[PDB]
RNA sequence: CACCCGGUGGAUGGGCCGGGGGUGUAAGCGCCGCGAGGCGUUGAGCCGACCGGUCCCAAUCGUCCGAGGUCUUGACC
RNA sequence: GGACCCGGUGAAAUUGAACUGGCCGUGAAGAUGCGGCCUACCCGUGGCAGGACGAAAAGACCCCGUGGAGCUUUACUGCAG
RNA sequence: GCGAAUGCCGGCAUGAGUAACGAUAAAGAGGGUGAGAAUCCCUCUCGCCGUAAGCCCAAGGGUUCCUACGCAAUGGUCGUCAGCGUAGGGUUAGGCGGGACCUAAGGUGAAGCCGAAAGGCGUAGCCGAAGGGCAGCCGGUUAAUAUUCCGGCCCUUCCCGC
RNA sequence: ACCGUGAGGGAAAGGUGAAAAGAACCCCGGGAGGGGAGUGAAAUAGAGCCUGAAACCGUGGGCUUACAAGCAGUCACGGCC
RNA sequence: GGUCAAGAUGGUAAGGGCCCACGGUGGAUGCCUCGGCACCCGAGCCGAUGAAGGACGUGGCUACCUGCGAUAAGCCAGGGG
């Protein structure tokens, strides 16, 4: 619900900054299509496109940067604008099996 | 042929137990990557009375690698009796079951 | 919740204290008790 | 509230027995992509790096 | 858990893409009225699993275990 | 949101002991353990309550001890006033 | 001279690696330290208060407060974190509060009054309080104090002299 | 010490050795704790460290275990050791 | 030498039950003592020249135990050494 968002929220925005990060399996496995699909957006990129992406990130820096930015040195493919990893090791007292993801460059 | 050890070592003895119970009898080198990468606490510990077995042999008891466990065990004791919520009247503690941590490293 | 147990200096105090059980027949009594018979301390000195 | 609880000593044989059905398995690992060593079958790590990109440290 | 299909000589996930379905014509500029609003562009916009394309993405590489063919009698080649 | 699978921790009353099946019969008269019989591999985890006369508590309902304790009146006696 | 008294005392197994983490006000990411960090430090998104999950005066508890070292156990997991360990250090007032003033209840209580003894009562006087009364305030200043320490501004009572 | 506001209740816990000569140094390790050396008559006498039994948890070995009932078991006959 | 058809014994144990060896956990136990218990002979009052009993207190460096208390591990005088 309201917190499924938040995440990819929060993801969505560190993640951009980065082009990678370290959350679990799952987590990363979606933060992805998302994110991902947000991409895609950066790619029409425009009023309505970057009315929307920010909608959701909030925060013109990013938004920009990535519509600008980034969008471009994807502008050609076809999404998958992400390669989500697994990872070798584990979170403690937990054991969860945690991974990272990329803007598969 | 050597061994490693060690007791007032908090944890639970059972679990510990599943710990060898793998590596258990078996190359050196080789089950430490079991406990180096396998999972469930314990590993650390039980790596660790791996290493200064490794070591006293070579050391001071000798034939690198060749060896491996031919035997490893761990026994409980001293307890660590712990008190809990009066029956919300009277006592109820557990026991962390202290435990000891042996373990042999003989030339192949 | 009021168990019973909120002390009162000012209270607890004055109501029991060396003196009085002094001042007493009964409080003496006993108190030279434990005094002797036991040891201790005493109230007051609580 | 006990309306339940056990009736007669769990009988050790037994009792173990239950938790005899137990036991761990060795993690699967295999051995370094060029890494040499044995990683967690499927990852870089401590050792790696690669994969087929530099993604990680050392 | 066991059970089924797939493991880049792949369409298995996602992604994208067409397709459907679904909400009722958007963000903007435009033109009428002091304003409120309306009318247009514009059945727009946006689309969660539904039908199906395309190797953008991500199932790399690797291990382990596994047969041999038990004793007697006879029936045929 | 627990419950289930992971990792870290890790109790608790009751319990002689136990590898504890159904039957129809039985015995102190409502038996997994005795007889005859029929099904019957060894262990487990997620459950569902029926039986183990399940757990709680040496029945408060009962009677029995020429037990006890409280109130009652033209019960016995005695004191206070 | 002991199974054996739902016996007493001590240990030790049960159920059981299942039941619980003390409010369904959630988090997640980047860097940093460390032998080792979901659980510490900095930082950036996010959620919960907001009549409180605010500061304040009391009462109660008394070093729990700061600072440098450290994690054996207590922290219902960790833990380099602590309101945990050791060591050092911290809270100053003519004017704030209590007394150096006042009495009601009440308690004491020379005299006085009655008890088998211990005792009972009890005048005046005394004890007795955020009730009466009384002479200040704002800023600064350390790891902690502050109407007390700084300083600027405002006072009171006693004493000696004239 | 500890529960009790109070009057009051009221525990547990002794033992290395001849004496410390109480373990310098080197080793794995964040340490505790474990491997050697040295004291030594002995340290499986080693720091809550004399004797240190049982219950109860382990590590290996012999035998034994998957058409099988009883805590028990004890009498017969058989194979492995 | 191969094929069919039948007929009967064996190995393999996740854990498990018994036997043996080696730990661990736990402290029984024996023997022992700076302590009691018990009975008998000694003794038999302390107090304002503020007792019995506490309070906070000095050791150079500190909680406790102690003996004192400000002239605080003690200050004088005589006997023993």
């Amino acid at each position: 619900s309201s917190h499924r968002l938040a995440l990819y929220r929060n993801q969505a925005k560190s993640l951009l900054t980065h082009g990678r990060i370290t959350t679990t399996v799952p987590k990363a496995k979606e933060l992805r299509g998302f994110v991902d699909h947000l991409i895609h957006l950066a790619k029409r990129g425009d009023l309505h496109a970057r009315r929307l992406v920010l909608r959701d990130l909030q925060d013109v820096k990013l938004v920009r940067k990535l519509f600008d930015e980034i969008a471009p040195r994807y502008r050609d493919r076809q999404g998958g604008y992400t390669r989500v990893l697994k990872l070798a090791e584990r979170r403690r007292g937990d054991g969860a099996p945690l991974a990272l993801v990329e803007l598969v460059e | 042929e050597a061994k490693a050890i060690a007791r007032y070592v908090r944890i639970s003895p059972r679990k510990v137990r599943l710990v060898v119970d793998l590596i258990r009898g078996k190359s050196l080198e080789e089950a430490r990557n079991i406990l180096r990468y396998t999972n469930k606490r314990g590993a650390y510990f039980v790596a660790k009375v791996l290493e200064s077995a490794a070591a006293n042999a070579v050391n001071n008891h000798d034939l690198e690698d060749r060896l491996y466990v031919k035997a490893a065990y761990v026994d409980e004791g001293p307890a660590l009796k712990r008190v809990l919520p009066r029956a919300r009247g009277r006592a109820d503690i557990i026991k962390k079951r202290t435990s000891h941590i042996t373990v042999i490293l003989g030339e192949k | 919740m009021k168990r019973t147990y909120q002390p009162n200096n000012r209270k607890r105090a004055k109501t029991h204290g060396f003196r009085a059980r002094m001042k007493t027949k009964s409080g003496r009594n006993i108190l030279a008790r434990r005094r002797a018979k036991g040891r201790h301390q005493l109230t007051v000195s609580d | 509230a006990k309306h339940p609880v056990p009736k007669k000593k769990t009988s050790k044989s037994k009792r173990d027995m239950r938790r005899s059905h137990h036991a761990l398995t060795a993690p699967n690992l295999t051995e370094c992509p060029q890494c040499h060593g044995k990683k967690l079958s499927h990852h870089i790590c401590p050792n790696c790096g690669y994969y087929d990109g530099r993604q990680v440290l050392a």
